[PDB]
RNA sequence: GUUUGACCUCAAAUCAGGUAGGAGUACCCGCUGAAAAGCGGAGGAAAAGAAACCAACCGGGAUUGCCUUAGUAACGGCGAGUGAAGCGGCAAAAGCUCAAAUUUGAAAUCUGGUACGGUGCCCGAGUUGUAAUUUGGAGAGGGCAACUUGUAAAGUGCCUUCGAAGAGUCGAGUUGUUUUGCAGCUCUAAGUGGGUGGUAAAUUCCAUCUAAAGCUAA
């Protein structure tokens, strides 16, 4: 086929030719233990689905329906939050407490600036592998973003210890790295 | 030719953020 | 009456284009200028750039822009 | 919102990272067929302030000129092959010395979702089919010099 | 004699009744029917003694007799050296107008521009400005109505000349209209250079009328005030006043205590003045109560003999400061111990008062004894949009006065971590605020 | 018809001649104490674009606005 | 884990539903074009249309059409002759919508199918952003005050804080065309910016709009 033929010829001419460094801090990405903590902690913070949304909502409904009803007040939810321009808005605040980016985005430069904007803001981001794993954890196809703001006492301190493991991790590990020119090398 | 980029910018850190907006209400009410 | 884009630069758009043209790099005419200021100097530097430009308020301000990043680069 | 940061990010086109991209995705686009369709605009602020609405009835075309208005008859490409779409604008993208790549919105007016949200329900008016055939759409209007 | 048996219109006499004011001070006395007559005046008063509202019943006299419209013309202008006492004349006069019909606004270094254009542009029938931020407006913002000048004063020209303003209000005079405008001022002292000032604009013949050991805590940043919360709740029992800079302050930590259920009373501008003046009356009379007040509202009025005085926001004037502990110490018999909060980059106040030559005392804070009270707080201003922001605003209006502050040596906001402050407010990060920096 | 302001005319021609315009102003129907979206449907013509700039005709046209105000019977 | 599954991309449908052509073409809109013809595209009208306008006034105020401006200004082997426009009278009059900052205390949005234009349920589309609100004439957040029209939506007074906009574009060199504009190639900015136009008692002034996106009857 045409492409198949074009999908295997990319990522060879972009290995071929020096990727900027502004790309390349891409697929320097986090260790396989750090990424799996990381989904655990998250996937205690799934947001809630259109199908359970409608569901409480209805029991709520119902809940009001009686003559003989009850009211009551509850406490804030907790999610991660997901959208691009609304992860962006978390940033510049500041109330992201964390922030994942994936690497595979077919317009790169929706997401070139968030490395260096969480940087100079000081955020704790974090260049997360596969845009469809986000959307995994987020009830959608794919994500790109991964921003969370707040949690619960209960993993407060999981959260900041992660910050300090992933601060150990990438920041240490590969801002030399990130700091080059890469790829330049033919296929 | 080529030569690294340097970071003379990046390295210095904001303490605030950008914008002054004011928090809105409904972020704290029940929607 | 007088439009707001007429006030003034905020600081999320200096900021903006600070952070834009650190992440950006320098162009090879304009890697080509930094050398020919620290080589032959200003006046040379300015005869380039207008040159590349068409006017000269244009050159003057790329030459005052890239004495600006030379000397928040060496010196910082 | 982020698409301030795409738009400053545009503005500095011949940067060595805008740059890299225009010259992987001329080669990319290059592989492909003068004219094909594209999943999601590669610039969507551009799209975004030409009118651009991510839903069903927005098509976006990619479309190759070789080097009237270079912009317009790449228009006039897609208005002949989507009959059916309408050609809401068009935008610049990527250029090659041998072509230029312009991408293209159409509308169709036969969506449910176009012909209600009166937003948009006015394209569907038979009056509007085939404004590029006419000029009158941004680039055929600026040919033509219509202005105060 | 008394205000209300003088000629005045009925919303003013509403007001002053609702403000309390019956009598009047004596150099008032003086002062009033010369302010009536439409001469030019300068004056020697002391700090708070009520001249603020001397001069805003007349001019709102003048007012009453001319009835010109927003559009018409901006009228009486006011000039005050520093952003406290700007603000409360504008909160003494909020009222008195608020009852009459024509407008008012504030011109302050470190607001918002646009703010104040927008309202130049609509028109302000009393000005209430600082002397830096008039040659701005006057010199960049178009259709602002100017050619009028029914009348202009300055306050405190002592202060002025210290911060090293007058060549601006040589620039303004130079630039204001002089037939119509009548020019009152007060200052407790005088200098050459004021009395230049005075004679240019004062247009005619005036006839002028004229009547110890510190304890110094050297707390970081962020625990100053909740080391003030601690020793505050180790001194219960005890009444107490504390000194801040801005009323949003003042305000904002007065409820945050109230909330954690320590009687506090509040005494800054924005409050009416009944209830500034009920406030001042539970705190002499029931002899036990923490008191949070300003520096200059202090200044305007007598002070009880206190168990303690303390300072946590910079001084205005720190020599008005020394003399009032001079006063204080020789006045009260009863042991007033005074302190003042500070924060490393602040020790050349020290040297500063080595100048003044009185005794110093450091008092320790150990680390051990801390209320720990600060995860609270954060969870509250988390919580509670209203406690958010009262506490942005008191943040805010604190960094201004930071701004507004005259002896730079000793406070450089470069010099103060905004993050740390935000700490104190109980801002895990601090809030923008548009400051020069 | 929509009522129209009486305004006044430029150049040097006509420097003393009076025409209908087009609107009075969002300041003029304010200062007539209504809002210029409400006037609307009472039939007012309103220009944002323009500026008032004389007294004399200001005034005129804000008469002109108290008289249309008082002969007009609206119903709910 | 050599397994399995998330995406992305691509195909294939005798899968469901729609849509394009062709004739005519008096009027209208674009391309081409000689000594008009031709091509492309509609509609009952079309186009244009709410100033990056006109002006220098005591200023005007979308567009469109008629009278006048006027056979004037300007152009032209300044020869043949070519040939406007402001303003004014009249007709008819209409204003609106995006894109820029978050709803994050809950994508609130919508196609399709199915059981009875609507309602329910289910697939999906969509966060690489559909809804609500805001287009500079401001507008947003709250608080207070009253009003006016299910803890419903909207209008006004005051305090404080905020208050986000069209880049291979503007512009410049050069080539061709045109009477200044347009098209191509090299180059390519700035934000108390930029464009245009007057102005000196000249280290000048103030004057007027906000392009590089879009709709709109008569």
């Amino acid at each position: 086929p045409e492409y198949v033929r074009v999908q295997r010829q990319k990522k060879i001419l972009s290995i071929r030719l020096k990727v900027p460094p502004t790309i390349a801090q891409f697929q320097y990405t986090l260790d396989r233990n750090t990424a799996a903590e990381t989904f655990k902690l998250f996937n205690k913070y799934r947001p809630e689905t259109a199908a359970e949304k409608k569901e409480r909502l209805t029991k709520e409904a119902a809940a009001v329906a009686e003559g003989k009803s009850k009211q009551d007040a509850s406490p804030k939810p907790y999610a991660v939050k997901y959208g691009l321009n609304h992860v962006v808005a978390l940033i510049e605040n500041k109330k992201a407490k964390l922030v994942l980016i994936a690497n595979d985005v077919d317009p790169i430069e929706l997401v070139v600036f968030l490395p260096a904007l969480c940087k100079k803001m000081g955020v704790p981001y974090a260049i997360v592998k596969g845009k469809a794993r986000l959307g995994t954890l987020v009830n959608q196809k794919t994500s790109a973003v991964a921003a969370l703001t707040e949690v619960r006492a209960e993993d407060e301190a999981a959260l900041a210890k992660l910050v300090s493991t992933i601060d150990a991790n990438f920041a240490d590990k590969y801002d030399e790295v990130k700091k080059h020119w890469g790829g330049g090398i033919l296929g | 030719p080529y030569e690294p980029l340097i970071d003379w910018f990046t390295r210095h850190e904001e303490v605030m953020p950008l914008t002054a907006v004011p928090e809105p209400k409904r972020r704290f009410v029940p929607s | 009456k007088i439009s707001y884009k007429k006030g003034a630069a905020s600081n999320r758009t200096k900021f903006v284009r600070s952070l834009v043209r650190e992440i950006a790099g320098l162009s090879p005419y304009e890697r080509r200028l930094i050398d020919l200021i620290r080589n032959s100097g200003e006046k040379r530097a300015r005869k380039v750039a207008k040159k590349r430009l068409g006017s000269f308020t244009r050159a003057k301000a790329k030459v005052e822009e890239m004495n600006n990043i030379i000397a928040a680069s060496r010196r910082h | 919102g982020a698409y301030k940061y795409l738009e400053e990010l545009q503005r500095k086109k011949q940067s060595d990272v805008l740059r890299f991209l225009q010259r992987v995705r001329v080669w990319e686009y290059r592989q492909k067929n003068v004219i094909h369709r594209a999943a999601r605009p590669t610039r969507p602020d551009k799209a975004r302030r030409l009118g651009y609405k991510a839903k069903q009835g927005f098509v976006i075309y990619r479309v190759r000129v070789r080097r009237r208005s270079l912009r317009a008859t790449a228009e006039e490409r897609v208005g002949r092959r989507a009959a059916n779409l309408r050609v809401l604008n068009s935008y610049w993208v990527n250029q090659d010395s041998t072509y230029k790549y312009f991408e293209v919105i159409l509308v169709d007016p036969q969506h449910k979702a176009i012909r209600r949200d009166a937003r948009y329900n006015w394209i569907c008016d038979p009056v509007h089919k085939h404004r590029e055939a006419r000029g009158l759409t941004a680039t055929g209007k600026k040919s033509r010099g219509i202005n105060k | 004699e008394k205000f209300e048996e003088l000629k005045l219109s009925q919303p003013t006499l509403k007001a002053i009744e609702k403000m309390g004011f019956t009598t009047m001070t004596s150099v008032q006395a003086r002062t009033i029917p010369p302010l009536l007559a439409g001469r030019d005046v300068l004056g020697a008063a002391k700090t708070g003694s009520g001249k603020t509202l001397a001069f805003l019943i007349p001019a709102i006299e003048l007012l009453h007799s001319l009835k010109f419209k927003p559009r018409n013309g901006t009228g009486i202008i006011v000039i005050t050296p520093t952003r406290e006492l700007a603000l409360q004349i504008f909160g003494v006069a909020r009222e008195l107008m608020e009852f009459h019909s024509q407008t008012f606004g504030i011109v302050i270094g470190g607001a918002n521009r646009r703010q104040e254009a927008e309202k130049l542009m609509k028109g302000v029938n009393m000005l209430i400005a600082t002397p830096g931020r008039l040659l701005d407006h006057l010199q960049n913002t178009k259709g602002f109505v100017f050619k009028n000048l029914k009348a202009l004063i300055i306050d405190e020209a002592d202060r002025i000349l210290e911060i090293g303003f007058e060549d601006e209000m040589r620039q303004i005079i130079k630039i204001l209209p002089n037939e119509d405008r009548q020019s009152m001022l007060f200052s407790a002292t005088q200098t050459t250079k004021v009395e230049d000032l005075a004679r240019i604009s004062l247009r005619p013949g005036p006839l002028f009328i004229n009547v110890l050991e510190q304890g110094y805590v050297v707390c970081d940043s962020d625990k100053r005030f909740l080391l003030l919360f601690s020793f505050l709740k180790r001194n219960q029992k005890k009444k107490i006043i504390v000194f801040l800079s801005s009323c949003n302050s003042v305000k904002y930590y007065a409820e945050l205590l109230n909330y954690i259920d320590l009687p506090v009373l509040e005494l800054h501008g924005k409050q009416k003045q009944q209830k500034r003046t009920n406030t001042f009356f539970e705190f002499c009379n029931a002899e036990r109560g923490i008191l949070i007040c300003t520096d200059v509202a202090a200044r305007g009025l007598d002070i009880p003999a206190v168990d303690w005085i303390i300072q946590f926001d910079p001084p205005d004037d720190p020599r008005d400061y020394i003399h009032r502990v001079g006063r204080t110490a020789r006045g009260t018999k009863g042991k007033g111990k005074s302190l003042m909060f500070l924060t490393p980059n602040e020790l050349g106040f020290l040297r500063y008062l080595k100048a003044s030559k009185v005794p110093l005392n450091e008092y320790e804070f150990p680390e051990n004894k801390i209320a720990n009270v600060q995860s609270q707080l954060e969870k509250l201003i988390k919580s509670n949009y209203y406690l958010h922001q009262t506490a942005k605003d008191g943040y805010r209006s604190y960094l201004q006065a930071y701004a507004s502050h005259s002896l730079k040596t000793v406070y450089q906001i470069d010099k103060l971590d905004l993050a740390k402050v935000a700490k104190s407010y109980g801002f895990p990060v601090p809030p923008k605020v548009n400051i020069t920096i | 018809d929509l009522l129209r302001p009486v305004v006044r005319a430029p150049t040097v021609k006509y420097n003393r001649k009076v025409r209908a315009g087009r609107g009075f102003t969002l300041a003029e129907v304010k200062a007539a104490g209504l809002t210029a979206a409400y006037a609307r449907t009472i039939g007012i013509a309103v220009d944002h674009r323009r500026q008032n700039r004389n007294q004399e005709i200001f005034d005129a046209n804000v008469q002109r606005l108290k008289e249309y105000q008082s002969k007009i019977i609206v119903f709910p």
